[PDB]
């Protein structure tokens, strides 16, 4: 109990398609974060942050949870 | 003492 | 490319609450899944797999995202 960072210390400043996106992910607060995070990870086997505080974020998750709903 | 107005598993067999 | 199982392995039924919930993760059809599962960090220190398929999955999920927005 010392120093903790956010699981997210950066974030993507380009929008992209769920298309790149296979894997979701979302942290709220937690013992290192006294916030919100939505990680995502890509089939390339990557992983980056988003930030919810843009639209275009809303947008592209929103289409995955559509996507991997209607599947 | 706050109480858990639920619940979680009682079972095990669900490790992604 | 023989033979995968899907992430979860199975679901459990058991109408769970969000208090436990810290972090969710949501994998869509992949090379091992042909359909979508919801899975989630259970507070016990451990993992655990939803079915979309009940009512009350779509409601307790739906808590976190609203409350992890609202954070």
């Amino acid at each position: 109990a010392k120093e903790l960072r956010c699981q997210c210390i950066k974030t993507y400043s380009k929008p992209f398609h769920p298309k790149f996106i296979k894997e979701l992910r979302v942290i709220e607060s937690g013992p290192h974060c006294a916030n919100t995070e939505i990680i995502v990870k890509l089939s390339d086997g990557r992983e980056l942050c988003l930030d919810p505080k843009e639209n275009w974020v809303q947008r592209v998750v929103e289409k995955f949870l559509k996507r991997a709903e209607n599947s | 003492m706050w109480d858990f107005d639920d619940m979680p598993p009682a079972d095990e067999d669900y490790s992604p």
